[PDB]
């Protein structure tokens, strides 16, 4: 279930130490493709890359390691993400770009936050870049790649989950996203709570479902429901817009359904238009 | 990514049993109109600078606002990403024609396209036109009926209106 | 097993059309949507209770507390938590047991539907649901017809549709007309 | 009324249907345990004139303040001393039918109902009554399973005022 | 809906005495009995499709005027409708047979029977004469001994008799 | 019932708008397509007498193991051939009127609502009737848009059935 | 499943009340019956196999039709017999599951839920399974008060298919 | 719902077989001992509400916090909701009991309490102290060897032992 999920192909490693580190051409790619990783597909200008780093890069002064962290530490980076959101945001999005995973627990964020807090931003990058899973799943020698979706290296499941919340897409940039300017996996990973996968946008109707637990049903039922025999669906949708009274209201919602009533409740939902995020047991 | 006999493989693999004749007929029609596939790619590729740049001034005169003070098309770095932008659409189109299928075409470009449109504030039936106004160009570049041995290619020709359409569709 | 017997629909303030701005005597709309806090929620619980059974049935036994529970935790929509007053023991003991199918489509419609019966002819129309679906799928479908879907939503306490000069059913229908008082002295 | 009879009779109303075997079933285990229970309220019956009088005094020993502090809501006067042997009755004769008819029903339409409601109004302290049937459960005189119902009935009306 | 018990008492409750020792010989008897009552609605449950269609058949034929066009069970909804009511009758007798008393055929059933039919339309006569059809066929299934240790369950069959004898007398 | 213009009127009456042009459009290809049903329903009413006898010996030739079987579900005894006669002729009789109302309301008014418990409580076969009809459907004696309308009802009927 | 015992549970649980002395009665009668239940269960899957294997030869016997004329409904093939044999082994385990379970809860779960639907679907006619049933009722070689209530299970299977 | 008989037939259903003698001797042994399980649920159920009152007094002695002003059993409001589910637990373990099973207590009581109390912020820890208490009394009432007749009951005390466990594991 690879197009679906938005894993098109992120299927190999594109290291660039060689006797030709140059390569003649290699480089120009795994140029763009730290570009690409570390600046969250940021369209960059022409006039604005890092051509110091690039520099030193080719003559082979510095590795890969030291020219993910030259980008991660210029003000391009800076701009882009560093300065502009909440801080426990920009630890998420450092995560993503640098270490191609998402917090496992909340000791991730008090971690890196006191070294914000006391040592500066630039500590902060300097232990995401020489973390153990940054030595380890790439080389210094290997641009990093987002390794959240397997799970070889030993994770919490509700990694994948979280994950998914903050790649939304191969097109998308996190400069450029639904939820942005405001924290995607905060109020969750203080609750140690587990995130419904929201698929992006594939030639169909698409529905950022944010799911803020403020206002929905629980997970599980928490009761015997109707009665009818059999248990209790779970079904969210999104784009409740046909019936509006006083205006539909909380347009993005969950409905804890007894098994026999689904059927008649899913029809119900599709009149109004929402696309049903998800049927889970509770 | 999957091509034209990947995605025929794909089926077959998913019901098991084994490639059945009707399959290795349409198989056998792909290829023995390859030579046709080639060429119109080769023929948009070539002037694919051309294409972008023409149907961009295109855009930018039919719909002043854009590039009005203001607009999403302002500012010198925001025209910068939308020529990129439009070139990146029929790049990925490009190689949808190649392969034959339009996997490639939904698997990369148009996923996740229409929520980044809808958060940047971008009007997406405005990208719709000016995709339109490409797929036009580029199916008159590739129809031009002098410059190579002459023979019927409307199939062909109807296929990368499909897939100039599939995107335009998914943006707006 | 049949479709139900077609009646006759009379002119009534529901059935008609009314571009007024709420009066003093609006029903009020205890609505659970916004999810307001427990306080306010107790007030829509008490309301639907109100409607399902009178205001003079409530009593502690008639209270039940999973329903209290359910409410309250953002669980099944207020129509469901109808349904469940309106399927419960104490209900059927109070106003199945005393009434026969024909009064008993009447008191129905006026409590959880909230309109009164279009015509005897309607009266008779539904009886037969009671009958061979059972009271339980006669309440069902008498809370999943279209019109209550349109009329309450999900999430809002039914009230009487728009009693304007009318008397209110509360007051107009008792739990047990005058003839079960033959069993009574 | 909740009597095991009629409570299959509506379970099987519900889904409209013949009465099915299970009910049956239900209807006859009533019957083969009806011998022991019309024993027991036969016993509880024809005892009753004791067991009525020994709860009255019960309670009036274990809360001595119901006999002397004035008010209304006290048996401090002869009209509230009948009062009291009024309701103590009430209680007796209600377990009575309630132990006939083989379930909670009795009890739970002519006393239980809204029982809450109106020992508040009037201030009549729940506990009282709870003793005096403690005193009947202690002193009814029954034996063996005939025992047991009649227990089982007199302690669901000792929880219900509780 | 009351039961035998539960109407002893409910009589000793409007009187305010304690049950009288003929009251608990009654009741006592009323258990002698039960077994015969078990057995009666068994069999009756066991073969109530039968029994209704099988008088069904017969009505129709000996009241030819409600299965002649323009007559009340004409078009096949309504004949549907008259098997529906026939069969609903049966079902709320059967309530009253293990029940002990016409309390339910009463309170659910039977109270105001003939306004409903006369307002609708459909002659009561015929109703009644439907209603008498069933009651035989009843009687005679119920008293057909066999089987079973037999008993003299004739004031069974009498109170079932009683039962169908009351709807008849309430429909006409 | 079902009838065209009649599902027009309910359609826009619980909208609770005046009828605009698309229901009016929708009324006026009843009309159009009302010039060949009523030729249909003339041609069968005229020779109704003479097809109901044939599907009526069609039906005895294809079932005569009911034909010869004694009850009350059978037409072997005269009565009984006299009521089979009559049933053919009621179906004759209903596809006329559904042939003028130009839509499947009669068939749903008249029967179909409570075949299922029919078809099991007398246990008639519709097999028996279905046979019938198909001798009908190529004997009818219509041609061209006549022909093709009556059957589209007529295999509705049928396959409504089963 | 609408085991005795369950619903006497659900029929609690919907008034939010303690079990009372009503519910433990029916719950008694329930298990005074299962003795015989279980020794009635014991008994049918003792002689399983030959029981099927009769059924199947029963209905091989009334219907010799289906032997013989070709369809996909009709055992006229070695697979079509393997599922005769299939599907009376459904009624019988079924019918174990009843005896053990002490009402039809197991009998409207797992079959008797849409049978209808199914059969006239595929076409199949319930007459074929309902003389199998007779068959089974009629050789289960049981007396007693197991054989009373066997037999009342599998004929509520026999008018559940009609 | 499914209690012990239930367990058994679906298990059964899911193999496709018959019961074998095994599962026949075990619904067997369950039966001749079942005298022992009605009456350990009708002594729980006569004395719940004590059972109850006094567990909820011990709790608010061995933890005043709870009480104390600020505490999530303050205001009387909260205090209520406390004591009703403490009974709420108490009803659907007494439901177990009769069942033989715990498939009604874990699917209807136990399914989501957890989070749901997590949300709320009551204590889960203080939760399982409470219905620990509840478990030694409720044993000790149903053990209680004087005014009953004498025997064995051991097994039926593990498992409503093991029942309150349960409970008590899930909502902390
Ligand atoms: C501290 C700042 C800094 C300096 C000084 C620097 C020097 C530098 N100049 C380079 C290339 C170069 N530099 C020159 C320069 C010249 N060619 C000529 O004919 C002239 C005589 C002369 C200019 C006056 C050329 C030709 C190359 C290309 C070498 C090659 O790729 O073959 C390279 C090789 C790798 C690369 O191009 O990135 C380095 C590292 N890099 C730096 O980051
Ligand atoms: C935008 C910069 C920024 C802010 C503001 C921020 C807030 C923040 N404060 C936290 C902790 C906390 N913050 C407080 C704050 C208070 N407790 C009190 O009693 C007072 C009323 C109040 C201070 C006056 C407490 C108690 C915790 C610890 C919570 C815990 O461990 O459970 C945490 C939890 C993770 C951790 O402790 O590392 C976050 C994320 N994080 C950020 O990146
Ligand atoms: C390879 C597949 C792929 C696509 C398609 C893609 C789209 C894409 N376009 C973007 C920007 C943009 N896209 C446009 C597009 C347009 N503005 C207009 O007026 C026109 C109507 C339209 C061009 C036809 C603009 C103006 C921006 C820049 C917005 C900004 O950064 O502020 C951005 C993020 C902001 C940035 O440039 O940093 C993304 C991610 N990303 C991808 O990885
Ligand atoms: C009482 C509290 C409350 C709020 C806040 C609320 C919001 C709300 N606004 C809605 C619609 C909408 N709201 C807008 C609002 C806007 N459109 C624009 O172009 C602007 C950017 C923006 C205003 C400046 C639009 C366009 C829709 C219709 C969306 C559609 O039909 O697709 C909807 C969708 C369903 C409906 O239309 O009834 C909701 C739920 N509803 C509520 O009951
Ligand atoms: C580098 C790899 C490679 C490519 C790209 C390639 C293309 C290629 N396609 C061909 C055929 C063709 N070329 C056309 C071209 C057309 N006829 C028309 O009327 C249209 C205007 C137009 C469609 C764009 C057609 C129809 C054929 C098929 C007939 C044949 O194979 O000779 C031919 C032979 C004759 C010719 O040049 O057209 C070549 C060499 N061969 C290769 O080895
Ligand atoms: C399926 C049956 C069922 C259960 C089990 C259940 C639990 C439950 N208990 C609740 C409340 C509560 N529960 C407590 C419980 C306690 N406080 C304490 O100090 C004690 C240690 C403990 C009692 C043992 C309190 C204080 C609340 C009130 C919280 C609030 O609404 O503010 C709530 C919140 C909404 C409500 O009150 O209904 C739920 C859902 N709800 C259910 O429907
Ligand atoms: C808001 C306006 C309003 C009024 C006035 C009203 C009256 C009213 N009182 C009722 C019951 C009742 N009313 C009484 C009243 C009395 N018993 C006596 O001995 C006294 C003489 C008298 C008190 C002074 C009783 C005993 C019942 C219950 C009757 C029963 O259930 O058998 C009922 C029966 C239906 C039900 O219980 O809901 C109604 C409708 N209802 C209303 O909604
Ligand atoms: C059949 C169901 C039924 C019950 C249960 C019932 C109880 C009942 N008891 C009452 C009062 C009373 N009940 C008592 C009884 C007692 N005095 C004592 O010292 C003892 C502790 C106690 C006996 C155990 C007293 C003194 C009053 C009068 C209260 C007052 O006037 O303030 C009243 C108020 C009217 C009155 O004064 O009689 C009712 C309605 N009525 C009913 O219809
Ligand atoms: C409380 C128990 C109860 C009864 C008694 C009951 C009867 C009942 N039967 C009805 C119809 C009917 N009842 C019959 C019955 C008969 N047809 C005949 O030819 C015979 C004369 C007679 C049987 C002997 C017929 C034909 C109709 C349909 C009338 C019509 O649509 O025109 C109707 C009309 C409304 C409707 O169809 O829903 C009612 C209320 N419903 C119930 O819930
Ligand atoms: C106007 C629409 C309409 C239809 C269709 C209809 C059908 C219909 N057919 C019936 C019976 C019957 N149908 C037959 C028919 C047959 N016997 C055979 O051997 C043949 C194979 C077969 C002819 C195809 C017989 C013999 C009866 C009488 C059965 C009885 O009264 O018990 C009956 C029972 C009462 C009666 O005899 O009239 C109805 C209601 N009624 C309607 O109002
Ligand atoms: C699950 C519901 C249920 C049924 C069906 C049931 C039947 C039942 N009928 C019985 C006997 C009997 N049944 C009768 C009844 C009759 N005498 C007659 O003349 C009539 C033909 C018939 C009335 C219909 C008699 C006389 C006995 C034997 C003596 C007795 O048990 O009282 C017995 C005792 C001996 C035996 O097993 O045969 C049982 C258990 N018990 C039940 O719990
Ligand atoms: C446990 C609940 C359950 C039931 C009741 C059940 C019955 C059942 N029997 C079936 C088929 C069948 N059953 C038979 C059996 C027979 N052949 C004969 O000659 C006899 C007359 C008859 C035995 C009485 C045949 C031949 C088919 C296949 C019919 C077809 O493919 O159309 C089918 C259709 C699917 C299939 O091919 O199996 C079902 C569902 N299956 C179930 O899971
Ligand atoms: C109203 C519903 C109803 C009840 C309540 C009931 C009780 C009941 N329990 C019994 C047995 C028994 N009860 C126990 C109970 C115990 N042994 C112990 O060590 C524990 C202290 C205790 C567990 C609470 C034992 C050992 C037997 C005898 C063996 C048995 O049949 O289970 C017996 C048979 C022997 C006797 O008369 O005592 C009956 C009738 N029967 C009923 O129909």
């Amino acid at each position: 279930a690879a197009s679906r999920l938005g894993t098109s192909a992120f299927s190999d490693a594109p290291p660039v130490e060689l006797r030709a580190n140059w390569s003649e051409e290699d480089l120009e790619t795994v140029i763009r493709a730290v570009y690409r990783q570390v600046l969250g597909n940021d369209y960059v200008m022409a006039s604005e890359r890092l051509v110091s780093a690039e520099s030193l890069l080719r003559n082979g002064k510095i590795t890969v390691r030291e020219f993910v962290r030259a980008v991660a530490k210029s003000e391009l980076y800076k701009e882009k993400f560093l300065y502009g959101n909440f801080q426990t945001r920009v630890i998420e999005l450092n995560y993503k770009h640098l270490l191609g995973r998402a917090p496992y627990d909340e000791s991730e964020v008090i971690f890196h936050l006191d070294l914000y807090e006391n040592e500066g931003f630039d500590a902060d990058i300097d232990s995401y870049i020489d973390s153990p899973e940054y030595t380890n799943s790439f080389g210094d020698w290997v641009v990093p790649y987002y390794r959240g979706f397997n799970t070889q290296p030993g994770q919490k499941t509700v990694g994948f989950n979280r994950i998914f919340r903050l790649y939304r897409g191969y097109a998308n940039s996190d400069r450029a996203q639904a939820e942005g300017s405001m924290s995607r996996l905060a109020r969750d990973l203080a609750t140690n709570r587990a995130n419904t996968v929201v698929p992006p946008s594939n030639s169909d109707t698409a529905f950022a479902y944010y799911t803020p637990s403020a206002d929905v049903p629980p997970r599980a039922c928490l009761g015997g429901s109707f009665g009818e025999s059999g248990r209790v669906y779970r079904i969210e949708v999104a784009g409740i817009r046909q019936p509006g009274y006083p205006g539909v209201r909380r347009s993005s919602t969950a409905f804890l359904v007894p098994y026999e009533q689904l059927s008649a409740k899913m029809q119900q939902l599709q009149r109004t238009g929402a696309r049903i995020i998800s049927v889970n047991p509770a | 990514m999957l091509d034209a006999f990947a995605k025929v493989v794909a089926q077959a693999d998913a019901r098991g049993e084994f490639l059945t004749n009707a399959q290795f007929d349409a198989l056998s029609n792909l290829v023995k109109e390859g030579n046709k596939r080639l060429d119109a790619v080769n023929r948009i590729t070539s002037n694919a600078s051309t294409i972008v740049a023409n149907a961009a001034r295109a855009l930018f005169a039919e719909q002043p606002q854009l590039i009005q003070p203001g607009g999403n098309a302002y500012t010198n770095r925001r025209m910068a990403a939308c020529l990129r932008d439009m070139e990146i659409i029929l790049r990925y189109v490009t190689y949808a024609i190649l392969a034959g299928d339009s996997s490639v075409l939904d698997d990369r470009c148009l996923n996740g396209l229409r929520e980044t449109y809808q958060a940047l504030g971008t009007p997406g039936s405005s990208v719709a036109v000016a995709i339109q106004k490409m797929k036009d160009a580029a199916i008159a570049i590739a129809n031009d009926p002098n410059g190579i041995t002459p023979g019927d290619c409307s199939a062909l020709m109807s296929e990368i209106a499909g897939y100039f359409d599939r995107a335009a569709a998914a943006v707006a | 097993t049949i479709p139900l017997l077609s009646y006759a629909p009379s002119s009534q303030n529901q059935r008609v059309a009314g571009y007024e701005v709420p009066n003093e005597e609006t029903p009020w709309r205890y609505s659970l949507e916004d999810a307001v806090d427990q306080s306010d929620i107790d007030e829509l619980i008490w309301a639907a209770y109100r409607q399902v059974f009178s205001e003079h049935v409530v009593l502690k036994s008639t209270r039940q507390p999973h329903l209290e529970s359910q409410l309250a935790n953002r669980a099944i929509s207020v129509r469901d938590f109808i349904r469940g007053l309106a399927k419960s023991e104490t209900f059927r003991r109070l106003v199945v047991e005393t009434n026969s199918n024909y009064r008993l489509v009447e008191i129905a419609l006026k409590r959880l539907l909230g309109r009164a019966p279009y015509n005897k002819q309607e009266e008779l129309a539904w009886s037969i649901r009671i009958a061979t679906d059972g009271w339980q799928k006669f309440v069902d479908t008498l809370v999943d017809s279209d019109e209550y879907t349109q009329n309450f939503g999900d999430n809002t306490v039914p009230y009487q549709r728009r009693r304007y000069k009318d008397r209110p059913f509360n007051l107009v229908t008792p739990r047990y007309s005058d003839y079960w008082r033959d069993k009574l002295e | 009324m909740k009597t095991p009879i009629t409570e299959a009779i509506a379970a099987a109303d519900t889904q409209g249907r013949f009465l099915s075997n299970t009910e049956l079933q239900a209807v006859d285990g009533r019957f083969k345990r009806a011998v022991a229970s019309m024993e027991a309220a036969r016993a509880l019956t024809n005892n009753a004139q004791s067991l009525i009088d020994g709860a009255a005094q019960a309670v009036y020993q274990k809360f001595p303040y119901t006999t002397t502090m004035q008010g209304s809501q006290y048996a401090s006067t002869p009209e509230g001393k009948a009062k009291c042997a009024r309701d103590i009755g009430y209680y007796l004769r209600m377990v009575t039918y309630c132990l006939v008819a083989g379930g909670t029903g009795p009890m739970d339409e002519y006393l239980i109902a809204g029982l809450s409601e109106i020992n508040s109004t009037f201030d009549l302290s729940p506990s009282w009554y709870i003793e005096a049937l403690k005193y009947i459960k202690a002193n009814h005189g029954l034996t063996g399973q005939a025992a047991v119902e009649a227990n089982a009935y007199i302690d669901y009306a000792i929880n219900a005022l509780s």
